[PDB]
C-alpha cells in the first residue's frame, strides 16, 4: 500500500553502489598499460623496494602497501557487494603508476612512455623547483640518502601506529555503524505490542494485527529512508574525496606539482601511490630548504651608471 | 553496621548465551559501591529485590521465610536447608518471632562465601566460593530456581555469623560477556562520569 | 559452541539468534539463516540478444554450464581464460560480455597491455614527432528548474484537506 | 546491463518443535484408579498445579 | 535527465499509493463519507505524500549538491582551460595542454580539448653531464644526447 518507496531505495542504493567502483576506476586506472621494472635496480642509488612490487606473495603488494592492509579493520534483506577492482587489480594499478613514474616520469601520462635515467629525472624535476640540474649531481649520493632515510622513517611511523590512518578507519567504523543501527532498529516497538513479526500475527486477530503493522511498517519504512538518506550523504562526502585523490593522482604522480601546499609540505618533486583497504596513500616527495645564511642584497648594481639586473636568481653580498 | 558491596552483586540478567561482547542492560541491579547492611539476626523488608550474602565457615544460616504479613493470615514462602535434603513451601505459615495451611506450592530434594539474588513470581539466583567484611572481587550469580508461586513480598528473614543485605534498583549495567560463555567485568553506568562515559561509547577502554 | 548449563538461546553483536541449545538432548544447534540473494539479468542489449546470464548473488551454486565465483553462482556464461576489458561489469574481478556461435562469455577483466619499460642508467627516449589531438570533454552544468506546489500536491483541489494540512 | 530483478530465497524445507521430554504429570491414577471415593455428602478435592 | 525523471516519475505515481486510505484519489474519500470519517481516512494520505515530498526534495537536494559540485568543475575548466594555459597534468585533456573550445550542450557544457601528444620516438643513449677542459658542463635547457 506504500508504493514505490521500496524501489526507490534499491535505486538509491544502486546509485552509490555503481560509484564507488566508478570512484576506484577514475583514481586508479589512469594508465592504459601495466608498466613494469626491468630486474636491474640503477635508480641513481634511490631505493625504491619498499615501495615496488615484492613477488613473494599470491597478491604481490608492496611492503608499504602491507603496512596499510594491516593498520584497517546481518542477514535481515542487507547484503554487501564486492568490488569490481579487487585488491589485487587495484595493487596491479599502484605497481604501474609507480614502475611508469621512476622508469618514465611524467612522459607516461603525456601519452607513450618514453624512458629516461633516474638521476635525469630528478635533474629536471630539482630544475622544476628552479634549483639548477648540477644541484642534484654535486650531492646525488646525500639526496638519495636523504630519501632513503625519509621512506625508513614512514614504516616506522606506519608500523607504530593505526591513528596516521584514521581518514580511512573512520569510514570502515561509519558505514560499520549505520549497518548496526539499522539491524537494531528491526528491534524496536514504533508503538506496536511486540518487536517480533509472528508474535502480532499469531497473538491478535487481522482486524487489529493489521494495525500493530501499520506500525511496524511505518517505523521500518522510515528507519530505511533515513539510513539511506545518510549514506547518500556520506557517499557524496567520499565522491568528493574520490575526485580529490583521482585530481591529486592526475597532477602530483603524473605530472610536478607547482600548487603551493596541493602535494605535501615544500616544494613539490614528485609522488608515489600505494593502495588501502577501500582508500589510497600518497607518498609525496619533496624539497625543504634546510641550512641558511644571511646575505646583504640589492635589486641591481650600477658598471658604467647603466643598471645591470640578474637574469636569475638574485644578487647578495657576502660582506 | 555497615559495609561497602564493592564490585558485587552482578548476576545474570537472561538466560542468554554472548561470548566477546559487552551487553547493556537495565534491570533490577545492585548500585556499586553503595552500603550493604552488616549483620553478626532480625526481620528486614525486602523492597523490589535482595542482594543477600553470608560469610561462614560453619553452615549457620540455613535458609528464608518471605511475605508481606510473616504471621500467618496469608501464604508465605519458606526455603530450609536440613542434613541430607533442602526443603521449598509457601503455606499461610505460623512461625515464632523468633524462629531458628492452604500449600499451593512444596518440594524436597570465614572460609565459604556464598551470595544470592532475590526478586519477584518469585526468582532466585546465586554463586558459591572459598575465601579468607565482604571481600573486594566480581562474581556471576547464575540463575538456580523459579518459583511460578504467586506470592507477594514486602518483608523477609534469616533462618539459623556474618551476612550482608541490600536493595537492587532499576539501573543500568555494561555486562562483559567473556570467552565460552561467562559475565567477567561490568560498569554500572551512573556511579561516576567515566562509568557514565563507559556506558556511552558502550565501551570498557575509553581513548583521549 | 560452550552454552553455560542455564543458557538457552545464543545471541550475536547485533541481537541476531547464532545458536540454540536442544530442550530434551543438551547439545547447541548453530543457526544460519535461510540462502537469499539478488537476481541479476547479464545481458547485451535486444538490439543484439535474447540470451542472458545470470548470477545469484552471494550463494553456493547447488542452491539455485555454470561457475561458482566470488560474487555468487553464475548461470549461463561460459568461463573464458582470456582476460579482455569490462564489457557488463559482475564483481569481484569477473567481468562478463557477448562474444563469438556467439555467447555470453565471464573472465577476470585484462587491466590491459603490459610492458616492461627499457629503462637503463644510460638511455633516453625523445619523440622525433608528435600528434596534435582533439579530446571532447562533457560536464554537467544545471538540473531542471523544477517546482512542486507542496499543497496542489498534496490536497489537490482540496480546501477540506488543505484545513488539515495545515 | 545487469539489471538486478528478483531476490532468489531458499523456502522452508518443513516445520521442526521443540520442547522438553515428558516428566512430571498429575496424579490422574490416584484420583481415577483410586480404590477409595468419598460419600456425596463429603466430596474428596485435590489440587493439581 | 533521466535521473530527474525517474525522480518525477516516482513522486506522481506516489500520488496513485493508498498508504491505507479507503481510496488513492481524495475526491473519493470525500465524496463517500462525512467529515469525522474523513480526517482519519485523509490524514493517510497527507502522512504518505508529505513522506513521498520529503523524500523526492531530499534526493533534488543531495543531487543538485552534485551538480553544484559539477557545475563549479566546469567554471574552474572554463576559467584555466579555456581562459589560459593550465600546466595541471590529465585535468585539461590527455597530452600536455596547448588550449581548447568551449561548445554549448543541453543542460551541460562540452569542451574540445587540444593537446601536444609525443608520438614517434628513438632510443638515444646520454649522460648527465660532459667533460671538455676539466671543468663540468651541464645544459641550460634539455638533454646531452648520442646519435649513435
Ligand atoms: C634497500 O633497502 C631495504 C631495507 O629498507 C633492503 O632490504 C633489507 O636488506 C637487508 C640486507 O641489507 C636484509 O637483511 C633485510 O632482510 C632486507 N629487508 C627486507 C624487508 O627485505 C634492501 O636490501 C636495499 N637494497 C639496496 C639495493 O640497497
Ligand atoms: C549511599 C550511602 O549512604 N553512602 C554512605 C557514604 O556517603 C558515607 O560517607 C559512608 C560513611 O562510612 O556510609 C555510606
Ligand atoms: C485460617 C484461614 O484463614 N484459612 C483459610 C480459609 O479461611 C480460606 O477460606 C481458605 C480459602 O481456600 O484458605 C485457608
Ligand atoms: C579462554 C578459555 O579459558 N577458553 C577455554 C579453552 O581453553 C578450553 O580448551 C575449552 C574447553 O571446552 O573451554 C574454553
Ligand atoms: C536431555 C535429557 O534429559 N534427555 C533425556 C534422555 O537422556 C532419555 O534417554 C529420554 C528418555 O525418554 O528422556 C530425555
Ligand atoms: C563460499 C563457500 O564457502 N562455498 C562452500 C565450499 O567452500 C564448500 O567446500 C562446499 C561444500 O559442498 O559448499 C560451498
Ligand atoms: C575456462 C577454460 O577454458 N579453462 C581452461 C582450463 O580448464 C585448462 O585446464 C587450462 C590449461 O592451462 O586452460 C584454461
Ligand atoms: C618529420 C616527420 O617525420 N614528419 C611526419 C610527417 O611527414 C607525417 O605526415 C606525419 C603524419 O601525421 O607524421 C610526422
Ligand atoms: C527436613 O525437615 C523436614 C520438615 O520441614 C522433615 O520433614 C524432613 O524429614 C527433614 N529431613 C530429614 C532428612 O530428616
Ligand atoms: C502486595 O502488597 C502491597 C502492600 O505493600 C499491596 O498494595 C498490593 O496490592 C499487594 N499485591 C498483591 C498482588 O498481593
Ligand atoms: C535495434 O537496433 C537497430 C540498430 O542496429 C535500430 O535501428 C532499431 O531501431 C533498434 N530497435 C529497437 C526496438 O531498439
Ligand atoms: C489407569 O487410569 C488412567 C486414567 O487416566 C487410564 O488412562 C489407564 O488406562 C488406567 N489403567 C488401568 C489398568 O486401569
Ligand atoms: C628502444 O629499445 C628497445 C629494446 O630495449 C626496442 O625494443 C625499442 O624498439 C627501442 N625504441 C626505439 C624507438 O627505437
Amino acid at each position: 500500500q506504500y508504493g514505490s518507496f521500496c524501489t526507490q531505495l534499491n535505486r538509491a542504493l544502486t546509485g552509490i553502489a555503481v560509484e564507488q567502483d566508478k570512484n576506484t576506476q577514475e583514481v586508479f586506472a589512469q594508465v592504459k598499460q601495466i608498466y613494469k621494472t626491468p630486474p636491474i635496480k640503477d635508480f641513481g642509488g634511490f631505493n625504491f623496494s619498499q615501495i615496488l612490487p615484492d613477488p613473494s606473495k599470491p597478491s604481490k603488494r608492496s611492503f608499504i602497501e602491507d603496512l596499510l592492509f594491516n593498520k584497517v579493520t546481518k542477514f535481515n534483506g542487507l547484503t554487501v557487494l564486492p568490488p569490481l577492482l579487487t585488491d589485487e587489480m587495484i595493487a596491479q594499478y599502484t605497481s604501474a603508476l609507480l614502475a611508469g613514474t621512476i622508469t618514465s616520469g611524467w612522459t607516461f601520462g603525456a601519452g607513450a612512455a618514453l624512458q629516461i635515467p633516474f638521476a635525469m629525472q630528478m635533474a629536471y624535476r630539482f630544475n622544476g623547483i628552479g634549483v639548477t640540474q648540477n644541484v642534484l649531481y654535486e650531492n646525488q649520493k646525500l639526496i638519495a640518502n636523504q630519501f632513503n632515510s625519509a621512506i625508513g622513517k614512514i614504516q616506522d611511523s606506519l608500523s607504530s601506529t593505526a591513528s596516521a590512518l584514521g581518514k580511512l578507519q573512520d569510514v570502515v567504523n561509519q558505514n560499520a555503524q549505520a549497518l548496526n543501527t539499522l539491524v537494531k532498529q528491526l528491534s524496536s516497538n514504533f508503538g506496536a505490542i511486540s518487536s517480533v513479526l509472528n508474535d502480532i500475527l499469531s497473538r491478535l486477530d487481522p482486524p487489529e494485527a493489521e494495525v500493530q503493522i501499520d506500525r511496524l511498517i511505518t517505523g521500518r519504512l522510515q528507519s530505511l529512508q533515513t539510513y539511506v538518506t545518510q549514506q547518500l550523504i556520506r557517499a557524496a562526502e567520499i565522491r568528493a574525496s574520490a575526485n580529490l585523490a583521482a585530481t591529486k593522482m592526475s597532477e602530483c604522480v603524473l605530472g610536478q606539482s607547482k600548487r603551493v601546499d596541493f602535494c605535501g609540505k615544500g616544494y613539490h618533486l614528485m609522488s608515489f601511490p600505494q593502495s588501502a583497504p577501500h582508500g589510497v596513500v600518497f607518498l609525496h616527495v619533496t624539497y625543504v630548504p634546510a641550512q641558511e645564511k644571511n646575505f646583504t642584497t640589492a635589486p641591481a648594481i650600477c658598471h658604467d651608471g647603466k643598471a645591470h639586473f640578474p637574469r636569475e636568481g638574485v644578487f647578495v653580498s657576502n660582506g | 553496621a555497615y559495609t561497602n558491596s564493592f564490585t558485587r552483586g552482578v548476576y545474570y540478567p537472561d538466560k542468554v548465551f554472548r561470548s566477546s561482547v559487552l551487553h547493556s542492560t537495565q534491570d533490577l541491579f545492585l548500585p556499586f559501591f553503595s552500603n550493604v547492611t552488616w549483620f553478626h539476626n532480625p526481620v528486614l523488608p525486602f523492597n523490589d529485590g535482595v542482594y543477600f550474602a553470608s560469610t561462614e565457615k560453619s553452615n549457620i544460616i540455613r535458609g528464608w521465610i518471605f511475605g508481606t504479613t510473616l504471621d500467618s493470615k496469608t501464604q508465605s514462602l519458606l526455603i530450609v536447608n536440613n542434613a541430607t535434603n533442602v526443603v521449598i513451601k509457601v503455606c499461610e505459615f505460623q512461625f515464632c518471632n523468633d524462629p531458628f495451611n492452604n500449600c499451593t506450592f512444596e518440594y524436597v530434594s570465614f572460609k565459604n562465601l556464598r551470595e544470592f539474588v532475590f526478586k519477584n513470581y518469585f526468582k532466585i539466583y546465586s554463586k558459591h566460593t572459598p575465601i579468607n567484611d565482604l571481600p573486594q572481587g566480581f562474581s556471576a550469580l547464575e540463575p538456580l530456581v523459579d518459583l511460578p508461586i504467586g506470592i507477594n513480598i514486602t518483608r523477609f528473614q534469616t533462618l539459623l555469623a556474618a551476612y550482608y543485605v541490600g536493595y537492587l534498583q532499576p539501573r543500568t549495567f555494561l555486562l562483559k560477556y567473556n570467552e565460552n560463555g561467562t559475565i567477567t567485568d561490568a560498569v554500572d553506568c551512573a556511579l561516576d562520569p567515566l562509568s557514565e562515559t563507559k556506558c556511552t561509547l558502550k565501551s570498557f577502554t575509553v581513548e583521549k | 559452541k560452550k552454552f553455560l548449563p542455564f543458557q538457552q538461546f545464543g545471541r550475536d553483536i547485533a541481537d541476531t539468534t547464532d545458536a540454540v541449545r536442544d530442550p530434551q538432548t543438551l547439545e547447541i544447534l548453530d543457526i544460519t539463516p535461510c540462502s537469499f540473494g539478488g537476481v541479476s539479468v547479464i545481458t547485451p542489449g535486444t538490439n543484439t540478444s535474447n540470451q542472458v546470464a545470470v548470477l545469484y548473488q552471494d550463494v553456493n551454486c547447488t542452491e539455485v554450464n555454470v561457475f561458482q565465483t566470488r560474487a555468487g553462482c553464475l548461470i549461463g556464461a561460459e568461463h573464458v581464460n582470456n582476460s579482455y576489458e569490462c564489457d557488463i561489469p559482475i564483481g569481484a574481478g569477473i567481468c562478463a560480455s557477448y562474444q563469438t556461435s556467439q555467447s555470453i562469455i565471464a573472465y577476470t577483466m585484462s587491466l590491459g597491455a603490459e610492458n616492461s619499460v627499457a629503462y637503463s642508467n644510460n638511455s633516453i627516449a625523445i619523440p622525433t614527432n608528435f600528434t596534435i589531438s582533439v579530446t571532447t570533454e562533457i560536464l554537467p552544468v544545471s538540473m531542471t528548474k523544477t517546482s512542486v506546489d507542496c499543497t496542489m500536491y498534496i490536497c489537490g483541489d482540496s480546501t477540506e484537506c488543505s484545513n488539515l494540512l495545515l | 546491463g545487469i539489471y538486478q530483478t528478483s531476490n532468489f530465497r531458499v523456502q522452508p524445507t518443513e516445520s521442526i518443535v521443540r520442547f522438553p521430554n515428558i516428566t512430571n504429570l498429575c496424579p490422574f491414577g490416584e484420583v481415577f484408579n483410586a480404590t477409595r471415593f468419598a460419600s456425596v455428602y463429603a466430596w474428596n478435592r485435590k489440587r493439581i498445579s
